[PDB]
DNA sequence: TTAAGCAATTCGTAATCATGGTCATAG
DNA sequence: CTATGACCATGATTACGAATTGC
């Protein structure tokens, strides 16, 4: 994701950032990057360990779970390095556990993140979950991080409003992308020159990068050898991602033997867990509750003492 | 002063050099011979001339594999991967490795962690320049670009990264202290123009040294030169000194040789003229840029080894460097041995689960060695206080006058200079009286690490270097693992005890060094570690390898030895020695202080098992770890079976017996014989019995009888202690309880030592309850010492302690009004007592510092110390050998002795007077009351003989300040605040001050202007 | 004043009058003049001019909890 | 770039929960 | 002028961190 980016809100616009607790999410339906979660895990009965246990913690809690995986990958940085010089294996073993404890799961058409955020942003998703910020340059409103963190890691979720982020920073989404760029994408090469809290300054004063180029240009700040600085503009922006209405999730049943007869039995585990955890996952069937009042009173604005 | 002896007639072409090394140094040189890294070594003669030796052509290296391409096997890849890429997008992967000779050479190596075979495979060995370019390449090579005409793909990880100067040591098999030689022919003496100060500087190539192992002949000291010295500076009243407006108005220095039993030099500078000292020279100077500087010279030309002191590194050497920059003196800070260097003040941190966290400054000195005592102390002994009064007194037996004894006259500063000389003196008593440079010369040849490392450094690199130096003689490269984090594992077991109080003795059996016998004797090691696969699909299981209990397999010793066997093989024989030097002596502080060197070779090899379960570390393998503690808690309870199983009343013996008590090394077996002799025979029977089940050198053993015993929970009891028979008893044990910690009141573990021996060395509980009864009464009554009621805790890390609020860290951080420059720092002990007031729900606001409750005289809380410090303690202690009825036996001679209590408003008294017989306010001053007026001469009679004794209480206190201090006739001035005889000289004067006037009252004996 | 409060501190230390931080300034002036060691009759001029001042009538350390 | 391990007991502070003495006002 | 429970105030129980010692 984006370099220093955490850092940087939470030391200039801490007020889009909020520390709860797992449990404050229940009824809400998020959108998980499956890839890097399944990564997670890893880092072999792994991959679909936490990818249970997990699932079921965020089940238990009332937080309604949509897994996501990623299609064809577009032209990252480091991504396509090697190609300078010149498997789903253990991946569906996961998107099969899942219609088998009834989650949903999509394959995106390119980078699920930027599909989270698709969603996250027509409603059909609350926010989405992820470790890599990206999901607020591609415009997700809400992201959390730490969902998908170990039951004994006593991590609380972290939430990250989007539209306060734009609030402080006083500018708008694609004058946020900018900022992203220049703080370290992992997309394209940053420049050597601003730093992380100077890269915010001159995004204020100079809505793009394209200006702030042209401004400083002494050998004192050179700009990038092959520089996208336009290109990944774009992908933040518009980028691949599977119509959100294109769906309705539907979060099934969890069919006790067909899983258990393909999880302590063709991947060998401790059958005695395994089942009181698919007992725990058929009992908490739900989450959505308490509504706001946001639901039903358009926001007047907000009232400041002299 | 006195110069070294000079050095005759060196002719090198036919001569040898025959020195040993105290110092090494690495140096980035020109003047090469037609590499740039050169090497330093520092060292003395056997006769006492300095010699410097410069090391040319040495270069640092490590390992890689070499993938399996068409590259690392093709000399054109080789001489490629020297080769640069001269791309434009190859500037972040070959400039800042640039060019540089790394080299190519194929070697045929193998892997340590695992066991795979007999087989080894090529790695590459690749050199590099400077050692200050393995990290930039180490950041190159691994996630820097290796795209080099495909001839290592990434990535092929790094091995055997490691220190420059260790990697010379393990590779010439050098090691600390130790005897160097130059063969005659090889080494040039004018080469070398001289740069450093020394005597004889050689200049020589790094394959021409030999290297004597000590031992035999090679098993002496050279006679090396100590210094050390303290300084005095002049402050204001109430500000602690500052070094940028308080002079340095005296220094003061001793010397010696050692293995003479004197010293050979006694100097003392001041600032003012003085008067003369017999036995050291005295100069004076009218400025103090005189004084700096005509130290600097005598430090020079003296030239030594060795410099010593007490808190010299956080307090002296600062403060001189500071005060030398601030007077404009250019020539001060150019201590050290290299011609041409200035010295500079830097910071450092250690920080350890064992010691905990220390804070220093280190000030730069190239060549010589700086032992502070403070940090030997505080590293290796766990007391009370760690100031040298309190450590002089342990071991030996002992700011605002000071401006105003250097203003006055010359007899003053006479009497300050030989005070200054004694505090100078007192640390190189200590030095050689603990054994300190003996055990540290000995450490060091034996781990193999320098002299400098064993004051700076833990115990990780010390076991790194014994295993390097093991590992090149078969043929292996050690791996980079490093992983944030795995999970803890589980440790011992302690058996559940028969709580109480026991009359019939229990005879205690253990094992010695458990668990590096574990790791000999099963052959566990890292190099024989066999993964869960590769027994698959060989099927031969019997003597090949074994099963442990965690679950692990192993390979049998008839393929295989280990490098951790070894390892612990030979500390294990150097601590056998050490025991077998320490049984003939007779001496008691020798004998502890031996007993001192060799527990600090079974720490040693104790930290050689705790190096591999250390997730945060070098090298951890928690497999090994975990087989360790399975194993001894397996062969604890067959112990335990084993010797309550074979005696027993079916089987010919008199009574069966049954375990009391285990504690994961030993077991505390209850026999059932009331005869001393009886029980130490059989428990003799029974150690030497069942030691024969086992492997070797596994071994059980007799060590005691306890006779009677008290048990009171895990981890808390105590006996007395029998050796022999006729060597009838030796002394206590108290296991854990309230006499050996320091979270508590002198007066607290002093009345538990008192009530063990009156209960169980006398057996008497009526003597003891009398004497808990005392102390309590005495408590009440006001007449304890505040000596007696001083508690110490340590100021750790702050933000534990900003965490949860506490009394010592709320004393330390309010600073004084006095002094905003003198207070407790970061790893320290705070002193304080309670103090009485009316905030019930915080102990925290209660807290003083004991010198302020001094000058201030606020009351004490004698309730919080009745109910909170004393009372539990003995509800632990006493209640055993009793019921519940005991409990009230203490809380009722408490409760006959409780009813016994002594006593900006304070100023408008009116002082009512009262009857001395009946307690009852009245007018008028006479002393009885008119109902109790006939019995007067016996109420005369009583309180003469109360002032008789205060009369002679303060005879024998003020008169021993006389001979602590030296003279009869001059003023005593020590305020010693470790010292209970200051403050007990205090509260005499005023118990006799209202002594006195309280007979006064009556009327006088007679007249006296006659 | 303040030359006459160095006096004083200079009379103080003076080993050849007496091992005086016990006692008053006055009555080691009359103790050094009946055995006539050799007090100074400035010492004296000092303590007459001046009231019952404890910073004039009284030894250095007359503080200090020794 | 730097650091040997685990088991167990004790004490203090803030927070949680039980219970009585006043009191305030409806009968 | 007199019952009733709501209200303030004070004491008993639990939890957890810090310190220190035994293997
Ligand atoms: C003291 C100590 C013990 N232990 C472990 C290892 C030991 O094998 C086990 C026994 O403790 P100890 O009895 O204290 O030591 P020891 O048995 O090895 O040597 P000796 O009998 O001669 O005194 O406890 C440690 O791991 N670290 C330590 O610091
Ligand atoms: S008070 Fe007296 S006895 Fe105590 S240390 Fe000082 S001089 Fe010695
Ligand atoms: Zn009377």
């Amino acid at each position: 994701g984006i370099q220093g980016l955490a850092k940087l809100i939470a030391d200039v616009a801490p007020s889009a950032i909020r520390e709860n607790d797992i449990k404050s999410y229940f009824g809400r339906k998020v959108a998980i990057d499956a890839s890097m979660s399944i990564y997670q895990f890893l880092i072999t009965t792994s991959h679909l360990m936490g990818m249970f246990y997990r699932t079921i913690r965020m089940m238990e809690n009332g937080i309604k779970p949509v897994y996501v995986f990623d299609g064809k990958p577009p032209q990252l940085k480091s991504g396509e390095l090697a190609k300078r010089s010149e498997t789903k294996q253990h991946n569906d073993e996961c998107k099969h556990l899942l219609s088998l404890m009834g989650i949903p799961y999509l394959d995106a058409p390119s980078e699920a993140e930027a599909s989270c955020a698709a969603l996250v942003k027509a409603g059909k998703v609350y926010a989405a979950a992820t470790e890599d910020m990206a999901c607020l340059t591609f415009g997700s409103p809400v992201l959390m991080r730490h969902l998908t963190a170990s039951e004994a890691k006593k991590l609380p979720i972290q939430e990250f409003h989007l539209s306060r982020i734009l609030q402080e920073l006083g500018l708008n989404q694609e004058q946020f992308v900018d900022l992203c760029i220049l703080l370290g994408s992992d997309y394209c090469e940053s420049i050597r020159g601003i730093g992380p809290k100077r890269a915010v300054d001159l995004i204020q004063k100079h809505k793009s990068i394209e200006e702030i180029v042209r401004r400083l240009d002494p050998n004192k700040y050179p700009v990038p050898e092959n520089w996208l600085h336009k290109e990944a503009h774009q992908l933040f922006l518009e980028p691949e991602v599977l119509d959100p209405e294109s769906v309705e999730l539907k979060w099934s049943e969890p069919n006790e033997e067909e899983l258990i007869k393909f999880m302590c039995g063709e991947k060998q585990f401790s059958e005695e867990r395994i089942r009181s955890g698919v007992k725990r996952l058929s009992k908490s069937r739900q989450g959505s509750t308490q509504g706001r009042l946001d639901d039903f009173f358009k926001v007047t604005g907000s009232l400041s003492s002299a | 002063r006195w110069l070294r002896p000079t050095p005759p007639a060196l002719d090198p072409q036919t001569e040898p050099l025959i020195f040993q090394q105290l110092e090494i140094d690495h140096y980035v040189g020109p003047a090469q011979p037609v590499s740039v890294p050169v090497l330093r070594a520092f060292g003395v003669t056997d006769e006492g001339f300095s010699v410097c030796c410069h090391i040319h052509g040495f270069a640092p290296y490590f390992y890689t594999p070499a993938p399996p391409g068409f590259g690392p096997e093709h000399m054109g890849d080789l001489q490629r991967e020297l080769n640069l890429a001269i791309s434009r997008d190859s500037r972040g992967g070959r400039e800042l490795t640039g060019p540089a000779v790394l080299a190519v050479e194929l070697c045929s190596r193998e892997s340590m962690f695992g066991y795979h075979g007999h087989g080894p495979s090529p790695f590459l060995r690749i050199t590099v320049a400077l050692p200050r370019l393995v990290a930039p390449a180490r950041r190159l090579l691994e996630q820097g670009i290796r795209v080099a005409g495909l001839g290592t793909p990434s990535f092929a990880p790094y091995e055997a990264n490691v220190d420059f100067e260790i990697r010379f040591m393990v590779d010439t098999d050098i090691v600390g202290c130790n005897w160097l030689e130059l063969p005659a022919g090889k080494y040039a003496l004018r080469l070398k123009e001289k740069a450093t100060q020394c005597q004889l500087e050689a200049d020589v190539l790094w394959s021409d040294v030999v290297s004597h192992p000590p031992e035999g002949p090679w098993q002496r000291i050279a006679p090396l030169r100590v210094l050390s010295f303290d300084i005095e500076c002049a402050g204001r009243k109430g500000i602690f000194p500052e070094p940028e407006r308080d002079p340095v108005i005296q220094i003061c220095s001793l010397g010696l040789r050692w293995g003479e039993p004197e010293p050979f030099l006694r100097l003392a500078l001041t600032l003012r003229p003085c008067a003369p000292i017999l036995g050291a020279k005295v100069q004076s100077y009218e400025k103090e840029e005189d004084l700096l500087q005509a130290w600097s010279t005598f430090i020079r030309i003296m030239d030594p080894d060795v410099i010593t002191g007490y808190n010299i590194q956080n307090f002296d050497l600062p403060y001189l460097i500071s005060r030398a920059q601030t007077l404009k003196v250019q020539t001060f800070p150019f201590l050290g041995r290299v011609a041409g260097l200035c010295s500079n003040i830097r910071d450092s941190s250690f920080q350890s689960k064992q010691t905990g966290r220390r804070d220093t400054k280190v000030v730069s000195m190239v060549g010589r060695v700086q032992m502070d005592m403070l940090q030997v102390l505080l590293r290796e002994y766990k007391l009370r206080s760690y100031t040298l009064n309190a450590v002089s007194f342990h071991f030996l037996g002992e700011h605002s006058i000071i401006t105003d004894l250097q203003n006055g006259n010359d007899q003053t500063r006479r009497r300050l200079a030989v005070y200054c000389l004694k505090d100078a003196y007192l640390p190189l008593r200590l030095l050689e009286r603990l054994m300190v440079l003996v055990n540290a010369v000995e450490m060091a040849r034996v781990t193999g690490v320098p002299l400098s490392y064993l004051l700076s450094r833990g115990q990780q690199v010390k076991v790194v270097s014994q295993l390097l130096r093991q590992a090149m003689h078969e043929g292996l490269l050690m791996p980079v693992v490093k992983s944030e984090g795995g999970e803890d594992y589980t440790g011992a077991t302690v058996i559940e005890p028969l709580k109480g109080y026991y009359d019939v003795p229990i005879a205690t059996l253990d094992f010695s060094s458990l668990y590096p016998s574990i790791m000999m004797a099963h052959n566990l090691c890292y190099t024989t570690l066999l993964r869960p696969g590769t027994a698959q699909k060989l099927g031969l299981t019997e003597d090949q390898f074994i099963r442990t209990p965690t679950g692990d397999e192993f390979v049998k010793t008839s393929v295989r030895k280990g490098l951790l066997p070894q390892i612990l093989e030979n500390l294990l024989s150097a601590r056998k020695r050490a025991k077998a030097e320490l049984a003939k002596e007779t001496d008691p502080l020798r004998r502890q202080v031996l007993d001192g060197r060799q527990l600090a070779l079974k720490v040693s090899a104790n930290s050689v098992y705790g190096f591999t379960g250390a997730q945060v570390g070098k090298l951890p393998c928690l497999e090994i770890s975990q087989s360790v503690t399975g194993f001894g808690r397996q062969m604890i309870e067959k112990t335990k079976q084993l010797v309550e199983s074979k005696y027993t009343v079916e089987n010919g013996y008199s009574t069966s017996a049954k375990v009391v008590y285990g504690d994961t090394d030993s077991v505390m077996c209850r026999f059932g014989v009331s005869s001393v002799a009886e029980a130490m025979a059989l428990g003799r029977e029974a150690a030497d019995w069942v030691s024969g089940h086992f492997p070797s050198p596994i071994r059980l053993e007799f060590e005691k009888v306890y006779f009677p015993y008290l048990l009171i929970s895990k981890k808390r009891y105590a006996g007395l202690l029998f050796s022999s028979r006729p060597d009838a008893h030796d002394r206590m044990d108290c296991k854990g309880l309230e006499a050996v910690r320091r979270d508590n009141c002198p007066l607290v573990a002093n009345l538990v030592t008192a009530s063990l021996r009156r209960l169980l060395i006398d057996r008497d509980p009526e003597g003891a309850v009398a004497h808990a009864q005392d102390v309590i009464s005495d408590l009440l009554c006001n007449r304890i010492d505040i000596s007696q009621l001083v508690i110490t805790k340590e100021l750790t890390r702050a933000a534990s302690d900003y965490a949860g609020k506490q009394a010592h860290v709320e004393l330390a951080e309010r600073m004084r009004k006095r002094d905003p420059g003198s207070a407790p720092s970061l790893g320290d002990r705070v002193p304080y007592v309670i103090i009485s007031a009316a905030k019930g729900v915080a102990a925290y606001m209660k807290s003083e510092d004991p010198l302020f409750v001094l000058e201030h005289s606020l009351p004490i809380d004698t309730q919080y110390y009745l109910e909170q410090q004393l009372a539990k303690p003995l509800l632990r202690i006493f209640e055993p050998i009793l019921g519940e009825g005991r409990a009230e036996a203490v809380l009722l001679r408490g409760d006959h002795t409780r009813c016994k209590t002594v006593l900006g408003l304070l100023a408008f008294a009116k002082r009512r007077n009262c009857c001395i017989g009946c307690r009852t306010v009245l007018s008028h001053q006479g002393a009885v009351c008119e109902f109790c007026q006939p019995r007067e001469s016996e109420l005369y009679q009583k309180e003469v003989s109360h002032l008789n004794a205060l009369e002679e209480r303060f005879s024998r206190l003020w008169t021993q300040c006389q001979r602590c201090q030296g003279s009869l006739h001059e003023d005593v001035i020590c305020t010693s605040r470790d010292c209970p005889i200051f403050y007990m000289r205090k509260k005499v004067r005023k118990d006799l001050e209202d002594q006195e006037q309280l007979l006064r009252r009556f009327g006088p004996p007679g007249p006296e202007a006659w | 004043e303040e030359a006459e409060l160095e006096l004083l501190r200079q009379f103080d230390l003076a080993w050849q009058y007496g091992p005086c931080t016990g006692i008053t300034r006055l009555q080691r002036w009359c103790r050094a003049k009946q055995m006539g060691l050799e007090p100074p009759p400035e010492v004296w001029q000092v303590l007459k001019t001046h009231p019952g001042d404890p910073r004039f009538q009284c030894s250095l350390w007359h503080l200090y909890p020794l």
